[PDB]
């Protein structure tokens, strides 16, 4: 996978869109803790533009 | 007009460079925005002629920055500076010349000016013009004539369409003048009032005051002064000199009662002859002439009480000598400014310490009142003392985490109750304001939302003021606020803002704010400028706190208020996080006690 | 630093590139405080001595400074235990050293090296020269990838532009002796030089490279003698910054207002002043074409007018404070290549296998509550195998 390390307060604003988007099966493939979870290679560059409203 | 490959307006080829460009220290830019320098040894020559001639904007510690407009070029030659008398030394002081556009523009707003004249005489305003060119060429388009009721040429104009008229000059490049002939005037007896020699004018409010007075008459105007700087004493001292029948109109209860106070305390009139024309109590307004009341009573629209009927009658029948108007920024609202034509007056000065708003609505005080005499330079105050030297700042409190998901994940407006209620920031305000109160601080907290006010004061078993709040209590309050050592913190809601008597306070916390707006947060700043006994500039004893949410539309309110302290000098600085607060002990550490307080917060609804 | 530089050699060349005429000298300049006094000591014995001399040589305070000057001169080799003599070659060339055996250029070189940043940057004039351009290509600090359009700049070129006249210049002149080496031409007779002038075709060469960079100006149509300025051997400010993020810059040289907007918003340009603003845009421009909030503040504290000087911190603290935080927003998520296995079972044969993707590199992050661990695809045909034999151990 690939490793993201986030905040433990932001690692549900990844999984709200897991729930959300209908591309795939499902965004998030694996939680580690509350700092580092894992994903299909295709959305650092998308969640960028959201950084203006968080 | 000229755009370099920056967002650069290009002026190499406007306007040429003045060799001894060293010795002088003055811009012009063809905008009309000039840079003044605050280090050249004729900085306070230069400073009093850009002050006379355009109003601040942005008023740095090194670098001033002015802007002039045909309102303040009227001001200019009210006070009697030619076109000439202006233009010249604005060229001698330019080290890079003055362009054609703005010499134009100086001409033009100097010629026209003192064409068109204002006066009202036996309850009837004419339109006097030595002139008789401009009214034949005035009267071009028919809103004169439906206006108008059905040498020194004049004509009689409706009371009720003065503003609509004035307003339509002001565009038709004719202003007209609201000077007032006091001095050469019989047709009002003069009113028996003398300014006693115990009150004691500070150099800049006698330099407002002489902006004001420009001669024997008494111009109508707006001066604009620190809450701090003694703008109550100034508006005293301009009624004592004018002598004649004065109605000062606050903002609210406490507005007028500190009106009284400052009434009593520095004129020696006596206490019989001034009334308090409010609701709440009355000292027979009709009974005598000095008179103190609010802009919600006289411009309320709907059925008037019997005694407020007769006495809005009596205020209307007579003729008021001064209208005196604090905090002048709320005038051009509709019920606020119909009180100008509701009541009569030959000169209405206007006092406040934040004319600043979003709306485009403060050019119509140029006309509503008159132009700006004067601004009080903050900066300046504090450096000569008047005013307390503030260390302003923005404690940046790190949202918790799951506040912050329901914030996200909620697209509706819960986040005013929700971000302002963190456990991270509840737990800040808790520590500075103890941290104030071991250091015998005066503590002023501030917000916005009364229920998050009434949450945290019920909290911390605090006196909190807002809404309601019975006059009487608020008053006790206030007075053991002043007295009693054993309290020494208030929560005032968004009521301290608009006209506050308030003891000084070392410290001025804001847990929550209304928005990015500069004229509370200015107004709110200006209650801790008041200068102490003898304290000093470099000991900052004066502080000001900003609580802030971080991640959360708060920062962007907090950056879209904090512009009009930066332009004039003050630094906010950021505090990311405060030593102490985890040894100690305050409520919301444990995530339990953040969890029933965010269950709280979403139960309110 | 030049001491990185002769450290990074070996005593082959080094012994070669202890020349007579200067070398011996400018290398002895370098020996930072006491090395100085203990070569010249022994700069006249032809007989050894031993080490604990020269270790109780120097009294117990400050004894850390006998120690680092003693490893810095063995690895300079100036001397050899032989058994502490100085090398016979370097020591007879010290002796030999050791009584034995401008306006208009300073402007120039100036002009000349403001002349380069011009065309480093995107300059529509500047000086032409095709030599100079492949040069700083190869340097590292330029691309071009299509000779018919002219070389853009990279990342390290923005931050190479930003640092002062000196660095800037001697980081140049590094990277010149390091691609020096590899075009071919000698690396000790160049150097040389420059040790020369702090007092073949080869040679021929780079000194119109150095004259190029504007440091040696002939003056006489290219003759053999060469009067050296200023930068050969190796100002006050013009900025002036408010606290609403305004920069007011007494700049007439065009080089000056392009560096400030390289990370600043121009609004006007005055004959003798030029107002900008530093906004976000501005700043997160500048660091997303590589720049980091250090070299901002340095530049700006560097070029600092002298009204702001009087005022203790120079730069205000809100403005360097919002420098930093506008970089640090720049970067949050991230990217990594792995394989998850499950299911681990037994406790004390998890943490076995954790060791196993450690010690080869291609562990990424582990968990001993659930029995997880990724692998990289990299090295997934080595630890699948490592798991198969603990199985056959059972």
């Amino acid at each position: 996978g690939v490793l993201i390390e986030c905040d433990p307060a932001m690692k549900q604003f990844l999984l709200y869109l897991d729930e959300s988007n209908a591309l795939g099966k499902k965004f998030i493939i694996q939680d580690i803790d509350d700092t580092h979870v894992f994903v299909i290679a295709e959305l650092v560059n998308v969640l960028q533009e959201r950084v203006g409203e968080l | 007009t000229k755009v370099d490959e920056y967002g650069a307006k290009d002026y190499r080829l406007q306007m040429p460079l003045k060799d001894d460009h060293t010795s002088r220290p003055l811009w012009v830019a063809p905008d009309g925005h000039i840079f003044l320098e605050a280090f050249s040894p004729v900085y306070k020559y230069a400073q009093d002629f850009l002050v006379a001639i355009a109003e601040p904007v942005c008023r740095p510690t090194h670098v001033h920055e002015y802007k002039l407009t045909a309102y303040s070029l009227y001001a200019a030659v009210s006070v009697g500076l030619q076109t000439s008398d202006i233009t010249e030394y604005l060229r001698k002081l330019s080290k890079t010349g003055v362009p054609d556009g703005i010499m134009q523009f100086i001409k033009l707003c100097t010629v026209s000016y003192g064409k068109v004249k204002l006066v009202l005489k036996h309850n009837r305003y004419f339109v006097e013009s030595c002139h008789p060119d401009v009214i034949q060429h005035l009267l071009q388009d028919p809103v004169i004539r439906e206006c108008r009721l059905r040498q020194t040429v004049s004509f009689e104009v409706k009371q009720e369409m003065i503003e609509e008229l004035q307003k339509r000059c002001i565009h038709l490049e004719y202003p007209l003048l609201a000077e007032y002939d006091f001095r050469n005037d019989s047709v009002n007896p003069d009113i028996n009032i003398d300014l006693k020699p115990t009150a004691v004018l500070r150099p800049y409010q006698e330099k407002s005051l002489r902006k004001m007075f420009g001669n024997g008459r008494a111009r109508s105007g707006v001066i604009v002064l620190p809450c701090g700087a003694g703008k109550s004493l100034v508006g005293v001292t301009a009624a004592c000199t004018v002598r004649k029948r004065c109605l000062v109109l606050g903002n609210s209860a406490v507005s007028v009662e500190q009106w009284k106070a400052q009434f009593k305390m520095w004129s020696t009139i006596d206490d019989s002859q001034i009334c308090r024309f409010t609701s709440d109590a009355k000292d027979k307004p009709i009974g005598c002439s000095v008179a103190i009341s609010t802009y919600s009573m006289l411009g309320h629209t709907t059925k008037r009480s019997w005694e407020a009927e007769r006495v809005m009658e009596w205020l209307k029948t007579q003729e008021w000598g001064l209208m005196i108007l604090d905090e002048v920024h709320t005038i051009p609202a509709k019920m606020f400014r119909r009180v100008l034509t509701i009541v009569q007056a030959h000169c209405k000065l206007g006092l406040t310490a934040t004319l600043v708003r979003e709306d485009d609505k403060i050019v119509d005080l140029n006309f509503l009142i008159g132009p700006k005499l004067y601004e009080a330079n903050w900066m300046e105050l504090q450096n000569n003392g008047y005013i307390a030297k503030v260390q302003c700042a923005e404690v940046w409190c790190p949202m918790s985490p799951e506040f912050y998901r329901e914030y996200v994940a909620i697209k509706t407006k819960k986040r005013i109750l929700l971000y302002t209620m963190n456990p991270n920031k509840f737990r800040a305000c808790q520590f500075l304001i103890k941290f104030h109160e071991r250091r015998n601080d005066k503590i002023i907290v501030f917000a916005d939302n009364v229920f998050a006010l009434k949450e945290y004061a019920i909290r911390l078993n605090k006196p909190y003021i807002y809404g309601p709040t019975s006059q009487g209590e608020r008053m006790q309050i206030l007075q053991n606020f002043k007295h009693n050592p054993k309290i020494n913190t208030i929560f005032i809601s968004k009521v301290g803002d608009t006209s506050f008597d308030l003891p000084e306070a070392n410290v001025l916390i804001q847990i929550s704010s209304h928005g990015g707006s500069r004229r509370q947060e200015a107004q709110r700043l200006g209650r801790v400028l008041r200068a102490k006994k003898g304290m000093v500039a470099e000991e900052y004893n004066a502080f000001f706190y900003s609580l802030v949410s971080q991640d959360t539309q708060e920062m962007a309110y907090s950056t879209k208020r904090q512009r009009f302290l930066v332009d004039q000098g003050y630094s906010f600085k950021v505090i990311t996080k405060l030593a102490g607060m985890e040894e100690e002990d305050l409520a919301f550490s444990t995530k339990e006690e953040q969890q029933q307080l965010l269950q709280k917060v979403l139960a309110a609804t | 630093n030049l001491q990185e530089f002769l450290g990074g050699l070996s005593p082959g060349v080094l012994d070669r590139l202890y020349g007579h005429p200067a070398t011996c000298l400018a290398v002895f300049r370098e020996l930072p405080s006491l090395a100085k006094n203990w070569v010249m000591r022994m700069l006249f014995l032809e007989q050894p001595l031993p080490q604990a001399a020269v270790a109780l040589w120097v009294k117990k305070e400050f004894s850390k400074a006998q120690e680092e000057s003693t490893g810095l001169l063995s690895g300079l080799r100036i001397w050899h235990t032989q058994l502490l003599i100085l090398n016979p070659i370097f020591r007879q060339n010290l002796r030999i050293a050791l009584l034995g055996g401008v306006p208009s250029l300073d402007k120039y070189a100036e002009e000349r090296w403001e002349v380069v940043l011009h065309f480093m940057v995107g300059s529509p004039s500047a000086a032409v020269s095709q030599d100079l351009a492949q040069l700083l290509s190869q340097a590292g600090l330029m691309k071009s990838t299509e000779p018919g359009e002219p070389p853009c700049i990279t990342s390290a070129g923005f931050q190479f532009l930003l640092l002062d006249t000196p660095a800037q210049l001697w980081y140049f002149m590094l990277q010149y002796l390091q691609t020096a080496q590899s075009r071919g031409m000698d690396l000790v007779e160049i150097l040389s030089f420059l040790f020369q002038l702090s007092f073949s075709d080869s040679l021929l060469n780079f000194l119109q490279h150095l004259r190029e960079f504007g440091l040696v100006f002939q003056r006489k149509r290219k003759s053999r003698r060469y009067y050296p300025t200023r930068l050969a051997i190796n100002q006050p400010g013009f900025i002036v910054v408010e606290t609403n993020y305004r920069l007011y810059a007494y700049t007439e040289s065009e080089l000056q207002i392009a560096l400030i907007a390289l990370f600043s918003e121009m609004l006007y340009r005055f004959p003798n002043m030029v107002v900008a603003q530093v906004t976000r845009e501005s700043v997160q421009q500048a660091i997303a074409s590589g720049i980091t909030a250090q070299q901002i503040i340095h530049f700006l504290r560097t070029r600092a007018h002298p009204v702001m000087l009087k005022q203790t911190p120079v730069l205000p603290p809100t403005i360097t404070d919002q420098i930093r935080l506008w970089e640090l927003e720049r970067d949050r998520l991230r990217f990594t290549e792995g394989v998850l296995y499950n299911q681990f079972l037994s406790q004390v044969d998890f943490e076995l296998l954790l060791a196993h993707a450690r010690e080869l590199g291609v562990l990424v992050f582990e968990n001993s509550a659930k029995r997880l661990m990724v692998v990289t695809p990299a090295g997934h045909s080595d630890v699948k195998r490592f798991w198969k034999r603990q199985k056959h151990s059972s």
